[PDB]
């Protein structure tokens, strides 16, 4: 009954190269490739929590929706109560917080 | 006397004192006529504390005038000390001075000028040695004062407040203003003259009351009781303390504020003295046409303003001669002022103009402060070569026709339109467009650029094709900004009016 | 007796923080969701209203026995700390929040950052047409720090409730760490940490030794 | 008649009967009362009383000072002997309204005003109202009016050069003048200047020609007759609550009706330090009505 | 002779923006996304110039100039079988490169930043897409 | 000894201040919550009534030794300085407050600001429907300074309590630095600091050397 918060912690290990992608204007000078999203300080690749939340929600929409949702506001009760629903009064604040993932094994890579 | 109220209940007092003083002027005129054995047929004009009469040029008439003035000055000294003071005036003239075929303009001016000069000299030197010595006798140890008019004489306790006798009578009369019959008794009611008091009495009780004269307010029908008929502007929609909340609409839209408008006819005295003398080499300067002009203004401002105020959430406190005082919800006050000005400019063919001041105020604002600030705004509107309206401060002084044509019915319309198509996120740029209009003299050319940018952002924060509709605002407000200062001020006032209209708080 | 205690810390962001200002009163930059900034230095700030509101909302989930439909319906434990305009005895809440301003701008400059606010590029993908509509919003730089100050007053009434109030304050700080600060934090924003969290009595005489040990051990 | 005391204000409140009313300039009874309170707080009240008992002590109502002393409009001189014109009635009424609105004239053209010339008022101060509340009883929302000056405009008075008056003015300049003095109103900076040669030769007190008053002064009963027959004047009340450190309850002092400034007369008179105290009161309440006059052509 | 003064930089931006090349459809070839980094660096430099002295700002001005020339040489659009450099054209017609060399104190730096703000305002005013 | 001491300082705001004036009085302001300003220069001010009331309220929690439902059953310490209308011997206090006008508009102009006031956008989030209602509040800019100047009068038969009154004033000023000046300061508004806080004798003769050094030491 009491309020509680549970932290699912893991390590996302890439198995292939990951390209999320940022802006062409904010790439390195002399580079003609498509740049990935990076931390503004360390210039290290990051996994934004918006990408994780969006991919999770889209993938779960094929499992826990009885009818194909036209928009994310059309999701089922489970998906709306977890990920949030701007058009549902009781599900405005979802009970899931995704976080930006930052490179943790830079020393092992070095 | 009307506007100096300091505590709660100032609305009821304010209207009661306005009616009380109008009836004081009417009683002065009628009692002066009665003392000479004349009637209201000799009364050319009564109102605004000013009254004119045509009397016989006899030593008895001069004597009766002097003794009546002395008696009423003594009555005013006894009942209101130095707050109210009546001064009498007269000038001798012949029949040939007012016949258009025999008179000349400067003599028809001088017949007024003699009385005006003598009234002015009596106003400058008011009280003699004995009266001044009686006033300055002192010797009163009073701990406490009146809470409304700060008078010391005849203090009484009432509703745990301390009011003087006049304040008490005016509180009693505030409940009697709803009646249409007002009698003159010897000791019952507000003391309106020497051994004469005014009491507002219902019709059904009139047969049970003893009186010397009776007045009927706002009635052209000859009733069963022989009464003197008077006309005053007394429209009232609700109580004054409710007008602040009444500015909200059914949807809750609108600022919780009230407005006070003071309006004045431009050069009324010049119009009376020589308004008709411009045509016909001054052949049009006689008593008859001047006094038809007076009756025209009287029927316009004491009877007709009540029809102009119909279906409006406001109260007309004082409406007599040239001064107009109204108070209510701010939207209705502005609409009433504009309608009154338009109906006046249609009534007088354009030949006389008004000047108006419209002050905004919050709930529970003391009435004396509202009257003072609105009087300052009216004076500022007069200063703008007259024929001007000043809204909510001196900085937005416009010509009446400019405010009507360009602001009220042009820009404010072309802003309610586009701006009811934008959300709350885009209804904030309304504040930003205000600041860029208030800051154009700093950084004139980059304040213009700052506009071009900020306007093309409202037209991207919009909605799909709702934005192919805000493509007009950018072209519209840009040229308003770049033409000259007058349209910048007009757009500023229009934006402020719209902000006050759509405020939710 | 009367005393005033100052909880001091550094709010260090672990992810980009986007509190948000107004598109009307932004700069002449490109399309962005601008963050709130200081008028003088144009540096991102953390308004104390944001901290107060997030703390009160988080502590309503914990210390309210009944779910409150308005802040006026908060329990006495939260009404005495955050104030209550509908309560005669809780008109002045005993907590004073302050706006937090950027404090390590020199350290950021030594790390070679050129802007104290970044722009994050996102998109939304339609579920059927699968067309990606892009957007970009402003965030404060990740490793920025802000000076957090919180002033708590103790009066003749408060003496029996000081320890409970300190417990509620510690719970609010921990909950803020376990939640986000105002913004799009369900998608990874607004993660914060309170560093060097210490309490110093700035007025009156009081002993905050055990309180400081509790701050260091729990935080 | 000796010096030209200047007080440069920033904010002031000169109540004319209510807390939301503030006049541009104050009257001499207010400054005399302020001097009395400062002297009694000093302890040298008896010396100031003895100085005021002398006929040398003269004081005048504060007038505007903007690069030159100003004088109140002489009430009673719109006389047609210098304003006889053939202009239309519209211009006559416009000039009459402009002269009625006029209240202060520069010293260098006062006689010009008596030659039929028409002058307008100058921007001296803005009178604005501020609303304040009490955040423990949610019913008091009181409005206070101010007299915020501008354009290097000060107030000035004319008085004898005395060291006691000089130090009293110097203590006044850090104590405020009128209104809510312990709230940000009434404070001023004092400067001492010499009376100009075009003014000191006109400040008179004893002769029988046309004299315009500079003080809200009520004549003695002996010579009120000459002010009644050939005197033009305005009547001003001086009521209020008598400040007192000896009584817990506030007592209203007697209302007294003086002659305003600048009231014109045909001969000078003598003023009164009139006792406006209520009965059974321990100490006096002194109301200062002593005129300084200005000669007219 | 200073090209950017306190009296004509807004008009210079106006003329520069009017002289920018367009497409066959009248659309601006330059987009705000092409100069987004330049505008961010200009804003940061303007913000920092208020408090810090120009001694520690010289590296920031040098990097800003390096970014200007890099974006002039990098951004290119091929339309109707013809290539154009929108940032290079904007720099040339707006006269920006040698307006950077006259930045010698805080006043010149703030003048240049206000000039860039005026350029952006008038570029958006004439249909400049994002 | 009749002297007058003048505590002069520069009140520098450290957060945005919102003293707040009437909508139609301090000019017609488009914003919903305008701040009080000068009627001519249109620059924000700190009225002496604000400082006097806030100082009296702050010292009413310290130098009262009891509670008071009205500012009439107050301590002798507060009555002797701020005044009490129903007490014969303190019908007017020994403290005279002054309005604090903007003193560094030149420095703000040199820094590059365009306005001496800012609009802060906040919102309230419903505890049930989670809908955000926006709101705007006008504040004075952070680094604005105001000329504070407060006078205390020393007369005969009053020199005994002077060493107390000094302390009182100092405490009040310290509390004004430890609290907010008028406005929504529990949410971060109105935090102020006093700079060059020194007291000089301006009429008469008094020893203010110990007071001057204690003003910098104790603050």
């Amino acid at each position: 009954m009491t309020f509680a918060k549970i932290k699912f912690s893991a390590q996302i290990r890439l198995e292939t190269g990951l390209h999320i992608g940022g802006s062409d204007a904010f790439a390195a000078i002399g580079a003609i490739d498509s740049p990935v999203i990076k931390d503004p300080i360390t210039n290290l690749p990051i996994i934004p929590g918006s990408s994780l939340k969006g991919k999770m929600r889209t993938l779960l929409a094929k499992v826990y929706n009885e009818k194909v949702a036209e928009k994310p506001s059309d999701d089922s009760d489970i998906l709306s109560r977890l990920f949030g629903n701007s058009k549902d009064k009781r599900f405005k604040m979802g009970r899931l917080i995704f976080r930006d993932a930052f490179l943790s094994n830079a020393d092992e890579l070095d | 006397f009307i506007y100096n109220i300091a505590t709660s209940g100032a609305a009821k007092q304010l209207k009661a004192r306005s009616l009380y003083l109008d009836f004081m002027s009417e009683y002065i005129a009628d009692s002066l006529l009665d003392k000479l054995g004349l009637n209201r047929a000799n009364l050319l004009y009564v109102g605004g504390g000013h009254a004119y009469f045509v009397l016989a040029n006899t030593e008895k008439t001069v004597e009766t005038l002097v003794q009546f003035e002395k008696d009423f000055n003594q009555f005013l000294l006894a009942n209101f000390q130095t707050r109210l003071y009546v001064a009498f005036g007269w000038g001798s003239f012949a029949a040939k001075d007012i016949m258009s075929e025999l008179n000349s303009p400067e003599s028809y001016r001088q017949i007024y000028q003699k009385a005006s000069r003598m009234i002015s000299e009596k106003k400058i030197s008011r009280y003699d040695y004995r009266t001044l010595m009686l006033l300055n006798r002192g010797g009163k140890s009073s701990e406490r004062e009146c809470e409304i008019c700060h008078s010391v004489e005849n203090l009484v306790s009432y509703h745990d407040q301390k009011v003087c006798d006049i304040c008490r009578g005016l509180y009693q009369f505030s409940k009697e203003i709803a009646h249409d019959h007002f009698i003159i008794t010897e000791n019952e009611g507000l003391p309106i003259g020497p051994n004469a008091c005014l009491k507002g009495v219902a019709f059904e009780k009139l047969s049970q009351e003893s009186f010397s004269r009776v007045y009927v307010k706002n009635d052209y029908k000859a009733g069963t009781i022989k009464a003197t008929h008077v006309f005053v502007g007394d429209y009232q929609c609700d109580e004054i303390h409710k007008y602040a909340a009444l500015s909200k609409n059914e949807d809750g839209l609108g600022i919780k504020r009230l407005a006070v408008v003071r309006l004045d006819v431009d050069d009324l005295g010049a119009a009376f003295m020589a308004g008709f003398s411009r045509q016909g080499n001054g052949q049009y300067s006689t008593l008859s046409r001047s006094a038809t002009f007076s009756r025209s203004m009287s029927l316009f401002f004491k009877v007709y303003i009540n029809q102009f105020a119909s279906d409006k959430k406001l109260s007309i406190i004082y409406a007599g001669g040239d001064d107009v005082f109204a108070i209510g919800s701010w939207q209705d006050i502005i609409a009433f002022t504009v309608e009154l000005r338009q109906n006046f400019i249609k009534w007088t063919n354009g030949k006389l103009t008004l000047s108006a001041g419209i002050g905004l105020f919050a709930d529970k604002t003391p009435i004396s402060l509202m009257a003072h600030q609105t009087g300052e705004l009216e004076e500022a509107a007069k200063g703008n070569e007259k024929d001007s309206i000043s809204l909510f401060s001196s900085d937005y002084t416009f010509k009446f026709d400019r405010f009507i044509t360009n602001v009220y019915d042009d820009k404010l319309e072309q802003i309610r339109y586009f701006f009811n198509h934008q959300d709350e996120r885009g209804k904030n740029f309304i504040y930003k467009l205000i600041e860029l209009l208030r800051n154009y003299e700093s950084e004139e050319k980059m304040n213009v650029a700052r506009l071009a940018y900020y306007l093309t952002r409202l037209e991207e924060l919009t909605d799909k094709d709702e934005r192919d509709k805000f493509k007009q605002f950018k072209k519209l407000f840009f040229k308003w900004y770049t033409n000259n200062e007058s349209d910048r001020k007009e757009a500023e006032l229009a934006l402020l009016l719209y902000v006050y209209e759509i405020r939710k708080d | 007796t009367f005393a005033k205690i100052k909880f001091s810390a550094q709010i260090r962001l672990e992810t980009g923080l986007h509190i948000g200002g107004s598109d009307a009163f932004a700069a002449i930059g490109a399309i962005d969701s601008p963050v709130i900034k200081d008028p003088i230095t144009n540096l991102p700030i953390i308004p104390g209203s944001s901290l107060k509101g997030k703390m009160r909302t988080l502590l309503a989930k914990v210390y309210n026995e009944k779910v409150a439909e308005k802040p006026s319906d908060d329990s006495d434990i939260l009404s005495r700390l955050f104030g209550n305009s509908k309560d005669k005895r809780f008109k002045m809440g005993r907590l004073i929040f302050r706006d937090a301003f950027l404090s390590n701008a020199d350290e950021l400059d030594s790390l070679g950052v050129r802007s104290y606010t970044e722009v994050k590029f996102e998109n939304t993908i339609d579920r059927i047409t699968a067309e990606a509509n892009p957007r970009q919003i402003e965030r404060a730089i990740r490793n920025s720090t802000f000076d957090f100050e919180l002033i708590y007053e103790i009066t003749d009434e408060n003496e029996n409730q000081v320890e409970e109030d300190f417990k509620v304050i510690r719970d609010g700080l921990k909950l803020l760490e376990l939640d986000y600060l105002g913004g799009s934090g369900s998608r990874g924003y607004g993660k914060v940490a309170f560093e060097n969290l210490k309490a110093t009595t700035v007025f009156g005489n009081y002993d905050v030794k055990t309180l400081n040990e509790l701050l260091t051990a729990e935080v | 008649t000796y010096k030209l005391y200047i007080m440069t204000f920033q904010n002031a409140h000169f109540g004319s009967g209510t807390l939301d009313s503030s006049k541009l300039t104050f009257s001499a009874d207010r400054i005399f009362s302020a001097l009395v309170l400062e002297a009694l707080k000093m302890g040298k009240l008896d010396a100031f009383l003895a100085e005021a008992n002398q006929d040398k002590f003269t004081l005048t109502d504060a007038f505007p000072f903007q690069f030159g002393p100003f004088l109140p409009k002489p009430i009673g001189y719109p006389k047609h002997d210098q304003i006889d014109q053939s202009v239309d009635v519209k211009e006559v009424r416009r000039q009459a309204k402009l002269s009625k609105k006029l209240q202060f004239l520069a010293l260098e053209n006062v006689d010009d005003y008596l030659n039929g010339e028409l002058f307008e008022n100058e921007e001296h101060a803005v009178i604005d109202t501020v609303t304040k509340n009490q955040p423990h009883k949610d019913d008091n929302l009181y409005q206070v009016a101010t007299t915020r000056f501008s354009n290097d405009t000060s107030l000035y008075v004319i008085a004898n050069e005395s060291d006691l008056l000089n130090e009293l003015m110097s203590s006044l300049q850090y104590s405020g003048l009128g209104g809510k003095r312990s709230s940000g109103f009434g404070r001023f900076e004092l400067d001492i200047q010499n009376i100009p040669l075009e003014l000191s030769d006109r400040l008179t007190k004893n002769h029988s020609d046309k004299v315009m008053s500079l003080t809200t002064a009520l004549p003695v009963d002996a010579d009120l007759e000459e002010a009644m027959e050939d005197g033009h004047y305005l009547l001003t009340k001086s009521s209020g609550f008598a400040f007192s450190h000896a009584t817990n309850e506030n007592y209203r002092k007697q209302d007294l009706y003086k002659f305003a400034s600048g009231s014109t007369f045909s001969k000078t008179f003598e003023g009164q330090i009139v006792d406006v105290r209520p009965l059974d009161f321990p100490h006096a309440v002194l109301n200062y009505a002593k005129p300084l006059f200005f000669k007219l052509e | 002779m200073a090209i950017l003064t306190d009296e004509n930089y807004v008009d210079k931006a106006e003329r520069a923006i009017s002289l920018l090349e367009k497409d066959n459809k009248g659309n601006y070839l330059l987009t705000t996304s092409q100069i987004r980094k330049l505008l961010s660096l200009c804003s940061s430099l303007y913000d920092r110039s208020k408090e810090r002295k120009f001694d520690e700002l010289i590296n920031d001005v040098s990097y800003l100039r390096v970014q200007f020339v890099y974006q002039s040489g990098r951004n290119s659009v091929r339309v109707n079988r013809q290539t154009f450099f929108p940032v290079k054209d904007l720099v040339e017609k707006g006269q920006i490169l040698e307006a950077l060399k006259e930045i010698k104190d805080r006043e010149t730096l703030q003048r240049f930043c206000r000039y860039m703000e005026a350029l952006v305002a008038y570029f958006k005013f004439y249909g400049g897409k994002d």
